[PDB]
């Protein structure tokens, strides 16, 4: 397999995402340098077969009932079907540019893939009965990162991580309807990696970094350059957009990226890819901070470098380069995949 | 109870980075003037040290951050220290980077050092972020030359806007020759074919297009003079803190090395500064003194959009 | 074991955790180095500290297995603070030999041989550290420059033993409270210049010391004590600071936990020194941080110079009042010099009834645990046990020393003085809004005397402090003015709790409150906002220093971008008047000698003085030291009053202004004349620190005499409940020109002093 962007060969296979069946008896591993799937059994933790795909899958989401896996391929500009029972790829349907994230709706009779291409802005759609691309949905601004629908299945949120800009915003999609209802913007954000709902649908976090792009490139102090935020947005109309710190004063969690929401909404798990790192935080204690604060307190309480404390319920040793991360549907297991170190974290959570 | 690791489970083989040795001195960055020798072993680590955001101060950011990680770039636009305060560079698009030296933005004129400007080596511009830009512990040798090695080992991407044929469009085709034409002379710091992979659309070479920023007073003065007209026309604050690019700026110098077309659709925010928001910016002789970044004053908007569809393509 | 991050394998760390590598690294301990000092007051002047010579006291080595102690210090006078190297196999220490020379610094091998001087200086020093810079891993570095215009080439090897942090105190100085010490942080070549050669180009600039192949160079410039240096995990100098400018926390001051680069580029808060913060005026010393739960553990002593006291500890991580804990913590003795290990055990120095010794820490029972060694005739402290240091990362230094800055282009050392021409070291600072603060409306001198916003704050202020040095004893008396504001901290020199000042220059602010300004290096400062009356709205009471050629940034005028808070994201007018030019190191302009005003006394603009002198693009001002404007009472301010005021106040018309320079004795003692001892008089229900009936220090806009003179509301502070009279009314706006009254303005703004001119002058003051 190749290194990402490069001719260059690697034997390492390089996981760059993770998922689990809803009966939460199958790992699902996307493997970018090995151009494959890892497939692994929860119960024993062991590897019990690997699904040859298209090139630099980055993404992958199964079906409700677990018979199939929709993997993105980002290099091949595609999407491949996979039989969970066959251990084979089914099909091969053709989105649009770097699909970097797919989800599929409540009724498992659609897909939805965002198209990450720096100048490409589209939501694919696909019909699991056809097993192919109905139409696009085309976002308010380039570079989708990745979609999450909501419990209810009306709604649609799509991170928009568009290049050039320091204001990146969020889009609201009617599922019935298929277009643009609002858009959100974090101001002050870039790299939004990650978008996930709260259990009841009332709230989307949204990990990112804040930089300071206006001032001069002097100290590495008191978050001068970069800062790391999580965003709880609030689903309502109107609703209040909160910006939160994932930094200590003297301790920051460099590039935040993948997200686990707790079935019950207990617990928000933060995949730290920077500082190899998952960050596990309370989610009553934000919400409980978000409701009782007006936006501008909560604006206010941004650049708070020891409001963390507050919320946050702990950070775990992980393996190098933890760029996703998934729960077991009981909340008791959250599983980190490991690009660098090649493996996966198993942790105990705070659920007993 | 408390979150704790219990297992870890090992899918793939085991792989650990480079260790950190002995850190080397800016004198000895300064020293290391050209590339050593390509070592696709290295290539890991590199994206690794590429990554890791554990190295610096205390975890704030990594290369990844700006240069984004697929290894293209953020669009960021920052304000360095090596080249005068008030003066904005935008975050460097570093896929095919060693095919086209000298490095970084600014060129030979004004740059006898070849550090800042004019860079001989990719070594010069990694190796000095630990002390100019992250304010960290400076590199070890073996993990500048694995970080050099991954930088050296980016490809282009290719352009998505083409037929799935592989041919170009009409569109496309329709902008080639304007592109081409020698009355807009595109071709003469921008050399290169469509079909050539091996194309650099650049003549790696230091020009004076009239982008560069000056002063109310004119060159090395203060304060800077605003550069977009639409902007300027639109009642824009120069000072304004919501602007995705500066309208405003100090250069130390008039001329620059000219950047690959390849790929610039994935650029965001064109020219140095990021003083071009859009393609088309970089032609209707807004953020640029007239006709001299091309000769396009003849030309008219269905020729423009032609041009830009066809630099979409590249 | 992983702690700050993640490691390459499960249950081991990475190489940039340092509490980690600390963990793996650190090994079986066996042996320990302490030291015993004689019980007395004069054997143990912990009373005194930071300055502590405990005369009669020794380093000793004990072993916890075979419980055999040796004395490796049997040839020096005095021995105290060991800390020792990475391997372990060696230490530095401060100490008297038998032979004199002073308290200075050594370092010797673990077995007793190999004795090596460190330090030759004129004062005493204490506390060394080892700090490994340009030395990760044993061996020869290669030192490299350029050929002055040539390539870069190779120019010898150098032995990599890094670079050594101690506080040190020159001769016959005073500091804020008279104490006859003042200690600041140097950093020392063990090489003699060529450590400091390997990694900038140029050898140390400071003081050199060739017979012991070492120099020094000063990073800390506080006018008070700045003490105790440690090792952060970031690779940064953790120490003790006293802040006590002027009349500050309740005319008190506070021992500030902070940190600061090895060459003193970026001095910054951690806890202890603003208000709301938790332990008040307690003394804090001795500080150093836990590997397991990155805890700072200090000794929190009851009086501020104690070096004896209970044990608190607060998140290195985030250092503030949520994670404050009193470890010990209650009964009933006293604690000191803490030493925590990277396998999470501590060593503490322990006394149940007044007799200190070594004693495991229990954190679960929250006191002293197992004894290690205690001798009933000693008193035994600094446990420095034996085991392997990790090294923290070294940070680039832009500076060379004294003089000498490096460029951000080529990083070419460079001499600002010898070579470039100018008269003194030179830096830059910014602050992107001078009018963001954290502070409220308030009657004290570090908070806002009114509302500002964009646009109100006209220009700054900036203040240079002058050492207290007094070498004639009968011209000095400290406590001349204990009648007056300053009560014990007063002097013959000043009546208030502010020591000697003068003005570094004036500075304009841009409309979006914005301000940035070229100034003097290596010289203690700070600064005041102005409105357009040309008044200190809110004044910074700290001692701030920049290196040569170095920039300091801030976002606000105490906002938390230095101390609890992120940076905000501003667009600056200031920024582009920083660097624009090819030529130069800075574009900025040099602060002015004076302001210019209007008619009515409204600020106009910036003037500039006769001290004006192509590395910069703006006239060079104020670099000249002896021609440092600042504003006596008696050469400047006196004469004005005898001439407008004297003669129609006298002691039938309070104030007394009258009897021109002669002095008047109070209590004993004749220091000030008649006006200066009516202007600076208390008023009852105020606080002094506040000011008195007509002078409130380092507020002008504050002062009832200033109210008075312009005949308006200046502030939202008022001075009493009555202060313009309702019969007999006579407005004193026009008795003046707006040179005198300002210059009234200047001089309470600068603390309202007496003696503003450093050390025994001709001017008239206290004789005997
Ligand atoms: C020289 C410029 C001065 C200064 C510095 C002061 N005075 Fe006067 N003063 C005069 C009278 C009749 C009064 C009382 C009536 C009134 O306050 O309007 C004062 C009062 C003051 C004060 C206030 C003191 C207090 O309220 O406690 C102050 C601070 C003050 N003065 C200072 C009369 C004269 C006068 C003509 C006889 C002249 C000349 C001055 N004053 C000059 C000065
Ligand atoms: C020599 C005078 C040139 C001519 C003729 C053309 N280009 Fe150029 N190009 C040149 C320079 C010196 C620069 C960089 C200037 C700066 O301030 O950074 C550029 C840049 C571009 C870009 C953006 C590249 C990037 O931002 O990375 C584009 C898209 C571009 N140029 C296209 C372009 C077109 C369409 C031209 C014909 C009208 C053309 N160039 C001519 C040098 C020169
Ligand atoms: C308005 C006056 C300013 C400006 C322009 C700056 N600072 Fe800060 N400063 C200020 C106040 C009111 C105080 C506290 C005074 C008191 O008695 O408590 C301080 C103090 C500091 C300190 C000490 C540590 C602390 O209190 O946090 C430091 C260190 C410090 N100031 C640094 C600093 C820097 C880097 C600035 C940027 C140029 C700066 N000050 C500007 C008020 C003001
Ligand atoms: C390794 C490594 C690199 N980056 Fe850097 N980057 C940033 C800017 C603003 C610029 C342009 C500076 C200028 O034009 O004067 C660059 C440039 C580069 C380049 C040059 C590419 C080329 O084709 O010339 C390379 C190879 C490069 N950078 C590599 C901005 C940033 C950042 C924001 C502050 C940071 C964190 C960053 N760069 C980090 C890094 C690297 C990690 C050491
Ligand atoms: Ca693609
Ligand atoms: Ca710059
Ligand atoms: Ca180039
Ligand atoms: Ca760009
Ligand atoms: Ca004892
Ligand atoms: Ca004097
Ligand atoms: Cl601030
Ligand atoms: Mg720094
Ligand atoms: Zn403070």
């Amino acid at each position: 397999g190749y290194i990402q962007g490069t001719h260059v060969k690697t034997d390492l296979p390089g996981p760059f995402h993770i998922t689990m069946s809803p009966d939460g008896s199958t790992l699902f591993i996307s493997n970018q340098s090995g151009h494959s799937v890892t497939f692994v059994d929860a119960r024993t933790q062991k590897v019990t077969g690997e699904v040859a795909v298209r090139v630099q899958p980055e993404a992958s989401a199964v079906t409700p009932d677990g018979a199939f896996l929709y993997v993105c391929n980002a290099e091949s500009d595609s999407v491949s079907v996979v039989d969970i029972q066959r251990k084979q790829e089914i099909k091969e349907i053709k989105v649009g540019d770097w699909p970097s994230g797919i989800k599929i709706s409540p009724d498992g009779k659609t897909a939805y893939v965002a198209c990450s291409g720096c100048m490409w802005n589209a939501i694919d759609v696909i019909d699991t009965g056809r097993m192919e691309k109905v139409r696009s949905i085309y976002t308010s601004d380039y570079g989708p990162r990745m979609v999450e629908i909501s419990p209810d299945g009306k709604t649609l949120v799509a991170i928009l991580d568009t290049v050039g800009s320091i204001n990146r915003s969020v889009d609201f999609i009617d599922i019935a309807s298929g277009r643009v209802v609002e858009n959100r913007v974090i101001h002050e954000s870039s790299n939004l990696r990650d978008v996930v709902y709260t259990p009841d649908g009332k709230y989307i976090a949204v990990t990112h970094q804040t930089p300071k792009n206006w001032l001069p490139v002097c100290e590495a102090e008191n978050g001068q350059v970069f800062t790391n935020n999580v965003t709880i947005i609030e689903t309502k109309a109107g609703g209040k957009v909160a910006r939160l710190p994932l930094d200590d004063l003297n301790n920051y969690d460099g590039n935040p990226y993948g997200m686990a929401m707790d079935p019950k909404g207990k617990y928000l798990y933060i995949g730290v890819r920077g500082m190899h790192r998952v960050t596990i935080l309370d989610m009553d204690k934000v919400l409980g901070l978000v409701r009782s604060s007006t936006q501008e307190e909560l604006d206010y309480l941004r650049d708070d470098l020891g409001l963390v404390r507050d919320y946050l319920v702990a950070r775990v040793p992980t393996g190098l380069g933890p760029s996703s991360v998934c729960l077991s549907p009981d909340g008791k297991f959250c599983y980190a995949a490991n690009y660098f170190s090649n493996n996966v974290t198993v942790i105990r959570t705070a659920v007993d | 109870g408390q979150p704790r690791v219990i297992s870890t489970i090992q899918t793939g083989a085991t792989w650990e980075p480079l260790g950190r040795e002995e850190p080397l001195t800016v004198p000895e960055v300064h020293f290391r003037v050209k590339h050593s020798p390509f070592k696709s072993e290295l290539v890991r680590y590199g994206q690794f040290q590429f990554n890791d955001a554990a190295w610096s101060l205390q975890g704030s950011y990594s290369c990844a951050s700006c240069h984004y990680e697929r290894g293209q770039t953020t669009g960021l636009i920052w304000d360095l220290g090596d080249e005068g305060w008030g003066s904005w560079k935008n975050t460097k698009y570093i896929r095919g980077g060693r095919y086209l030296p000298p490095f970084r933005h600014e060129g030979f004129t004004g740059h006898p050092d070849e550090i800042v400007g004019a860079t001989s080596s990719l070594d010069r511009v990694c190796g000095r972020d630990p002390g100019f830009v992250f304010r960290s512990e400076n590199f070890s040798p073996m993990r500048l030359e694995a970080l050099i090695c991954y930088i050296r080992a980016l490809e282009f991407t290719g352009s998505p806007f083409r037929n799935a044929d592989g041919s170009l469009t009409e569109a496309q085709k329709r902008g080639q020759k304007i592109f081409e034409d020698p009355k807009v002379g595109c071709l003469e710091c921008h050399p290169g074919d469509p079909m050539d992979p091996r194309a650099l659309f650049s003549d790696a070479q230091t020009h004076d297009v009239g982008t560069g920023r000056v002063g109310v007073n004119g060159f090395r003065s203060t304060p800077g003079k605003v550069f977009n007209i639409s902007a300027l026309e639109a009642g824009e604050d120069p000072y304004g803190v919501e602007s995705n690019t500066p309208i405003i700026g100090l250069d130390l110098v008039k001329e620059f090395d000219t950047p690959t077309l390849r790929d610039i659709y994935a650029s965001g925010t064109y020219f140095h500064d990021g003083g071009a928001r859009t393609l088309m910016d970089t032609i209707n002789n807004t953020v640029n003194d007239k006709d001299m970044h091309g000769r396009t004053s003849h030309l008219k908007q269905q020729e423009l959009q032609d041009l830009v569809e066809y630099l979409k393509a590249l | 074991e992983p702690v700050m991050t993640g490691g390459p394998v499960q249950g081991k760390a990475l190489w940039t955790d340092y509490s980690g590598m600390s963990k793996e690294v650190q090994g079986p301990v066996s042996q320990i180095l302490f030291t015993q000092s004689p019980r007395t007051a004069k054997g143990d002047p912990y009373q005194n500290y930071p300055h502590y010579i405990p005369e009669g006291s020794r380093i000793v080595l004990f072993d916890l297995n075979t419980k055999e102690l040796k004395v490796l210090t049997n040839d020096f006078a005095t021995a105290f603070d060991p800390c020792t190297y990475w391997d372990g196999k060696k230490f530095a220490f401060a100490g008297v030999h038998k032979k004199g020379g002073g308290c200075q610094i050594w370092e010797m091998n673990i077995d007793g041989s190999g004795l090596r001087q460190m330090t030759d200086l004129k004062g005493t020093c204490r506390s060394p550290i080892y700090y490994a810079a340009g030395s990760i891993e044993e061996g020869e570095g290669r030192i490299i420059w350029r050929d002055r215009e040539g390539d870069w080439k190779e120019h010898g090897m150098v032995e990599k033993t890094g670079m050594i942090i101690f506080s040190g105190s020159p001769e016959g100085v005073m500091d804020e409270f008279h104490n006859p010490y003042a200690y600041n942080l140097y950093r020392l070549d063990t090489q003699g210049g060529k450590i400091i050669q390997r990694i900038t180009g140029h050898v140390l600039s400071g003081i050199e010391f060739p017979h012991l192949n070492t120099t020094i160079d000063q990073i800390t410039y506080n006018l008070s004590s700045n003490f105790d240096p440690w090792l952060t995990p970031d690779g940064n100098i953790l120490f003790s600071s006293v802040q006590a400018n002027g009349s500050r926390a309740g005319g008190e001051g506070r021992v500030m936990i902070c940190v600061d680069n090895w060459d003193g580029a970026y001095p910054r808060p951690i806890y202890g020194n603003c208000d709301g913060e938790i332990g008040g005026t307690s003394g804090r010393s001795q500080a150093k941080i836990t590997f397991g739960d990155r805890k700072i553990v200090y000794v929190e002593s009851p009086y501020m110079n104690w070096g004896v006291g209970q044990l608190a500890a607060v998140s290195w991580d985030a250092p503030f009042n949520k994670t404050y804990e009193k470890l010990t913590g209650k009964d009933g003795g006293l604690y000191r010099s803490p030493y925590p290990l990277p396998d999470d055990r501590m060593l503490v120095s322990y006394a149940e009834r007044g007799d200190f010794g070594i004693y495991w820490f229990n954190f679960s029972k929250c006191a002293a645990g197992d004894k290690v060694y205690d001798d009933p005739n000693w008193n035994d402290h600094q446990p420095a046990p034996v085991y392997v240091k990790y090294k923290p990362r070294w940070i680039n230094t832009f500076t060379a020393g004294k003089n000498f800055g490096v460029t951000v282009v080529t990083y070419q050392p460079f001499d600002q003085v010898k070579v470039e021409g100018y008269p003194h070291s030179w830096g830059t600072w910014i602050c992107f809004d001078t009018t963001l603060s954290d502070q409220p409306v308030g009657p004290y001198p570090h908070q806002k005397a009114k509302n500002v916003s964009h646009g109100d704050i006209k220009a700054v202020r900036i203040i240079q402090g002058y050492q207290c040095v007094e070498p004639d004893s009968t011209r000095f008396r400290v406590g001349a003015g204990a009648h007056l504001l300053g009560g014990e901290r007063s002097s013959s020199n000043s009546g208030t709790a502010f020591q000697q000042r003068g003005i570094i220059g004036y500075q304009y602010v841009e409309s979006d409150g914005s301000t940035v300004t070229s100034q003097l290096s290596d010289v203690p400062y700070y600064m005041q906002i102005l409105d357009d009356k040309g008044m200190s709205v809110q004044t910074a009471l700290t001692w701030a220093y920049l290196r040569p050629y170095h920039g300091r940034i801030c976002s606000g005028c105490h906002y938390g971008s230095y101390r609890g808070r992120a940076f905000k994201n501003i667009h600056a007018k200031a920024l582009y008047n920083w660097w624009y030019d090819d030529r130069s190191h800075y574009d900025s302009p040099f602060a002015f000698r004076y302001l210019k005003f209007d008619n009515d006394g409204n600020y106009k603009g910036v003037k500039h003085g006769e001290d004006v002198v192509g590395t910069t693009s703006q006239p060079v001002e104020g670099l000249t030291l002896d021609k440092q404007r600042t504003v006596d009472f008696r050469r400047d301010i006196q004469p004005i009053l005898d001439a407008k005021c004297a003669m129609c106040h006298d002691s039938n018309n309070p104030p007394n202004l009258g009897g021109g320079l002669e002095l008047v004795s109070v209590d004993g003692i004749a220091a000030y004349s008649r006006a200066y001892n009516s202007l600076l008089e208390p008023q009852r229900g105020k606080d002094p620190n506040i000011g008195g009936k007509y002078v409130n220090p380092s507020a002008a806009i504050n002062s009832l005499l200033v109210w008075r003179l312009y005949e308006a509301e200046l502030s939202a502070n008022a001075p009493r409940e009555k202060i313009f009279p309702i019969e007999g009314r006579l407005l004193h706006n026009k008795f003046l020109t707006q040179d005198e009254r300002y210059a009234i303005v200047e001089w309470i703004d600068l603390g309202a002093q007496w003696d503003n001119i450093p050390g025994p002058d001709f001017y008239p003051g206290y004789l005997v």
